[PDB]
RNA sequence: CCGCGGCGGUGCGCCGCGACCGGCUCCGGGACGGCUGGGAAGGCCCGGCGGGGAAGGUGGCUCGGCCGAGUGUUACAGCCCC
RNA sequence: ACCGAACGCCGGGUUAAGGCGCCCGAUGCCGACGCUCAUCAGACCCCAGAAAAGGUGUUGGUUGAUAUAGACAGCAGGACGGUGGCCAUGGAAGUCGGAAUCCGCUAAGGAGUGUGUAACAACUCACCUGCCGAAUCAACUAGCCCUGAAAAUGGAUGGCGCU
RNA sequence: CGUUCAUAGCGACGUCGCUUUUUGAUCCUUCGAUGUCGGCUCUUCCUAUCAUUGUGAAGCAGAAUUCACCAAGCGUUGGAU
RNA sequence: GGAGCCUCGGUUGGCCUCGGAUAGCCGGUCCCCCGCGGGGUCCGGUGCGGAGUGCCCUUCGUCCUGGGAAACGGGGCGCGGCCGGAGAGGCGGCCGCCCCCUCGCCCGUCACGCACGCCGUUCGUGGGGAACCUGGCGCUAAACCAUUCGUAGACGACCUGCU
């Protein structure tokens, strides 16, 4: 049935600062701002506290579906504040049982050529969602770094190298060949 | 970003239905669409009344939740709500809007008179204005 | 005498109706940024209800079909069209008076152009809703000039916001004016008051 | 039977006396009906269907409106059913929250042809009992135990769409 | 011929009014009966007698300027309720 | 051929059955309470169309459970000995099958859920802890929605449309 | 059944359906006549998908392959009797 | 400027922000950034919307004279220059010069067929279309046929040629 209050906290931490213009949560600090919209989820982001120290997400009256997201926003509001502070560092590892799959990004971050994977004459140009840059690895081998701020720039960015190394027509039990994204992280612990 | 809420104690405006242009302090909310509601003061009874209709106010008069008319009469008549309520802006407005609507036929050609020659004399003024904001740009 | 609606935040058959009997009675009526307009339920959905639409024609000769015209603007005087007995001359001669537009050309960008709110989105449906905007549903299904009406219509918002600032402008005179003048317009100001003006 | 809003009503009566039971026992129900007639009426069906007594048998003694004397409470009722299904029957318990048995009952009623397509005939009340804020089982009904309780109002439609059919102002739903 | 006196029937064409009766369709007033000789309520309060939510209280914590606000616990009546 | 109602010519009033976004007379009520979203929604006697079986889609019920004697999930620790237990040898020491089906140590582990073995081994699946910290889980049932659901000219809740 | 393993692919005993490219039932329509089979030619429609596009499945290592989806865009041939 | 058929509707205007809806609207910036404006923050106001389409504007008898409040406003289809407007512009605005007037608001002061109780009155209106009388300044044809051609062709059509 209808649910008389549902609400949450998020505690913001005093390195970020936050604001929100009506439902529009904006979060800087550290490593710069990261905006979200949330005119879609019909929601009273109460700001609240001097020194601003935490948010609040009201849902009044909320059915079982509407309630949902009241959680969903408040954790999108974390990862903002959690690249903000920190940044997220999604590490890739090639895998591959003979062609050793060649990578060379190009531009800076943007770009990344995938050749020789599966001897395939054709070179996966693969362009990064814009906000996030990968590079290559020192230390570890067979292994990317997609580091940015924005949690959904960079996975998504992440999958679309995992995806452009995929084998048509192939058993996949067997042929476990590409990039694939081995660890979720962040540019700095603290 | 709300501001005015149900509670216990809250006066509400009767927009419409029987008691309309009444006002009524909630006692107490009996559904998620349904209160009951008081007026000891206003003329309305101990009585349920939905939401529906009850546009509410900034005032929030204290008792307990469940109260027996006494004693939120007794909180009306403290806080002089009556007194309250007819200065505010909302309540000036709805005695304008009475007002214009009472207006005879001859006053209403008074009022037009009046007006006819309240605008000229704004009229005139704001050519002024507007011809000293032009002297003040050359 | 003529009714300008912004077609804007309405829905299709929702104004539609309002529309077609003003339009019987022998209201002149222009709706206007039908583009605006926008369809209760998701738009996957109404685009696939279009694409039946399209599907639809005389097998032997489609040129003789069911004419599905793609401007928005048509789209909606054609569901008017619908609301109305257009065989007849009466509901023929209903329909010269609805007048259409794919966004708000010349004759009315400067007419106070009114809404209909028994028509209106944000009355009609729930908040927790999916609806298609017209202007999207006719891009997809092929209708050309969606940039043009767009790139004209910023045009028309400049020139717009020009028009809205002067005449806060005039506004904020007439209030400073009233603030001069109101010791000689005392007794009159007072009479507009105690017949419930001004207050 | 069909609806509009109910009554209580007390009926009372009696398998009609012979030489074999000269001072027959009267029996009592709580009908719930929308006027004195077909309470009479659903008062029969009942009985019939626990005691060997019929209409013609019998006789209604009293009948009778039963008012509450709590009007302007609210209460909580629990409320006892035996429906039907389109499959077979069944039983519930429902709360209600209302300020007459009446009310409660009339409030059920409506619910269970919502919640279920359940239409008046299909429909037996067993009990209504008005209930502390405590014992209340649905959460429904106990979100509304509360003394500091507080909501807005919050996407407020507006109604009278059609005063002013026309006009110049989109409208404004926060209040 | 003037009386348009009294009566009778008429109006060239278009109209309007009035009061009476028939029928409807609504509106506004008032006065009454019954009931669980209605149920609740209101108003004056007094004497007792208990029970519960939960309080001018206290307490752990939080948020603001000893005071105000927000949660929490045992719970008398100095908020009420039964 | 249903439902209403049965016919001289008309004025006023009222109805039935059915209706009242617009086509189309009437809801242009501030009508009431729910339920429901469909990338095939649904939308009214006769009637012109679907079933069994499914669904953590949602909303109600019913009955059991659980549980500060410290849970529920989530990760972490162990999962044994009498014992190749008996029958079956083709090999079944828990593990093609089948009759059995108890005790010890127990904190606790079945003569054993699976995976795998020619057969083992190895792995896997209770009872309890640590972080954790108040409620949580199962089986039924029925309402709407969905899956089940394929035909030929383009097409028909009458149409437009309606959330 | 499928070394094993109910459900990769199958599916008995049972059971529920859809379809009108089979045949029956039927006899409403036409007997003051709707030209009675094939093939030829031509168009279009359907999908219940053989092929091709993009895909999930396997008892898919590759090759070949079945099983299923979106899908009717484009094709689907020459001859002996 | 004069008549004179016909076609009819009408019977104050509204000269414009964008948009939001679990929000908006307006101020003013003390202060900061951008091109008198735009953006920002901060503060102050409204917000069942009064800087409200529940609204705003406009008045609806005519004239006289003889006081007040208000007062340089209005006109002569007054006349010349400078603008803005292209989405289907079709409308304004702003600047010189000539002549005339005393309009709105209150009052005094009379008079205007007062047509004798009674209907299509009251306007957009010099309306749309057709035929007729005046001045001023401008104008000076193509098309079709026939003839020809063959880029064409059933016939028409088409494509070309001819002081
Ligand atoms: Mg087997
Ligand atoms: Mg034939
Ligand atoms: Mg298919
Ligand atoms: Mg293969």
């Amino acid at each position: 049935m209808k649910t008389i209050l549902s609400n949450q906290t998020v505690d913001i931490p005093e390195n970020v600062d936050i604001s929100l213009k009506g439902r529009t949560v904006i979060v800087k600090g550290p490593r710069g701002t990261l905006r979200r919209d949330f005119n879609h989820i019909n929601v009273e982001l109460s700001l609240l506290g001097k020194k601003k120290k935490r948010l609040r997400v009201d849902k009044w009256w909320g059915n079982r579906k509407e309630l949902a997201t009241v959680r969903t926003i408040c954790s999108h509001v974390q990862n903002m504040i959690k690249g903000v502070t920190l940044g997220f560092r999604y590490k890739m590892r090639s895998v591959y049982a003979h062609f050793p799959i060649n990578v060379v990004i190009q531009e800076n971050g943007s770009l990344v050529e995938i050749r020789n994977f599966l001897g395939e004459k054709y070179i996966r140009r693969v362009r990064m969602r814009p906000g996030v840059a990968c590079s290559v690895s020192q230390a570890q081998k067979d292994e990317l770094v997609l580091e940015g701020n924005d949690i959904e720039l960079v996975s998504n960015s992440a999958a679309l190298i995992q995806q452009a190394t995929t084998v048509k027509n192939k058993d996949i039990r067997k042929f476990l060949d590409g990039i694939y994204v081995s660890e979720k992280g962040t540019v700095q612990q603290a | 970003v709300f501001r005015r809420f149900v509670e216990v104690g809250r006066v509400a405006y009767v927009s419409f239905g029987p008691h309309a242009g009444k006002l009524v302090a909630i006692v107490d909310v009996i559904d998620q669409n349904r209160a009951l509601v008081d007026g000891p003061c206003t003329r309305v009874r101990r009585q349920a009344m939905p939401f529906k209709c009850m546009q509410l106010t900034d005032f929030i008069l204290k008792f307990p939740h469940s109260a027996r008319q006494k004693y939120v009469r007794k909180a009306w008549e403290k806080a002089d709500i009556n007194t309250k309520w007819a200065a505010t802006r909302w309540a000036k407005k709805i005695e304008a809007r009475e007002r214009k609507a009472k207006m005879t036929d001859f006053d209403r050609y008074k009022v037009m008179k009046a007006k006819k020659m309240r605008n000229r004399i704004i009229k005139n003024e704001v050519k002024k204005l507007q011809r000293a904001a032009l002297l003040k740009a050359s | 005498q003529v009714l300008v609606l912004d077609g804007r935040g309405h829905l299709l058959g929702r104004l539609a109706a309002i529309v077609a009997k003003q339009v019987l009675l022998g209201r002149k009526v222009v709706v206007v940024r039908c583009e605006g307009i926008n369809i209760s339920g998701n738009f996957y959905r109404n685009k696939l209800k279009y694409l039946a639409f399209l599907r639809k024609r005389m097998n032997t000769n489609p040129s003789r079909g069911p004419y599905h015209f793609r401007a928005p603007s048509r789209i909606f005087w054609r569901t008017v069209r619908g609301m109305l007995p257009h065989k007849t001359k009466r509901g023929q001669a209903a329909l010269d008076r609805l007048k259409v537009f794919d966004g708000i050309p010349p004759p009315y960008d400067k007419k106070k152009r009114m809404v209909v709110p028994a028509a209106l989105k944000v009355v009609r449906l729930k908040p927790t809703r999916k609806f298609a905007y017209l202007g999207r549903l006719a891009h997809e299904v092929g209708w050309k000039y969606q940039a043009v009406t767009a790139t004209l219509e910023e045009k028309r918002k400049e020139k717009a916001k020009i028009h809205y600032r002067k005449k806060k402008q005039l506004m904020r005179l007439r209030k400073q004016a009233e603030k001069n003048v109101e010791k000689k317009i005392d007794r009159f100001t007072e009479v507009l008051k105690t017949h419930g003006f001004l207050v | 039977k069909a609806s509009g809003t109910l009554r209580e009503y007390k009926v009372v009566g009696r398998c009609l006396p012979t030489p074999k039971c000269r001072t027959p026992p009267l029996y009592r129900m709580r009908i719930f009906a929308p006027n004195h007639v077909v309470a009479k009426s659903r008062f029969w069906y009942f009985v019939s269907q626990l005691k060997k007594m019929k209409k013609s048998s019998g006789e209604i003694v009293y009948c009778g409106q039963v008012f509450e004397k709590s009007p302007l409470r609210v209460k909580n009722f629990g409320i006892w059913l035996r429906y039907d299904s389109r499959s077979g029957t069944h039983n519930m318990y429902r709360e209600y929250r209302d300020l007459t048995t009446a009310g409660a009952v009339t409030q059920c009623y409506r619910d269970m042809g919502a919640r279920h397509r359940a239409r008046a005939h299909s429909i037996q009340i067993m009990k209504v009992e008005e209930i502390a804020a405590s014992k209340c089982r649905r959460p429904a009904v106990k979100q509304f135990h509360d003394s500091k309780i507080k909501f807005p109002l919050p996407h407020r439609v507006l109604r009278r769409q059609h005063k002013p059919r026309f006009t110049t102002k989109r409208p404004n739903t926060f209040f």
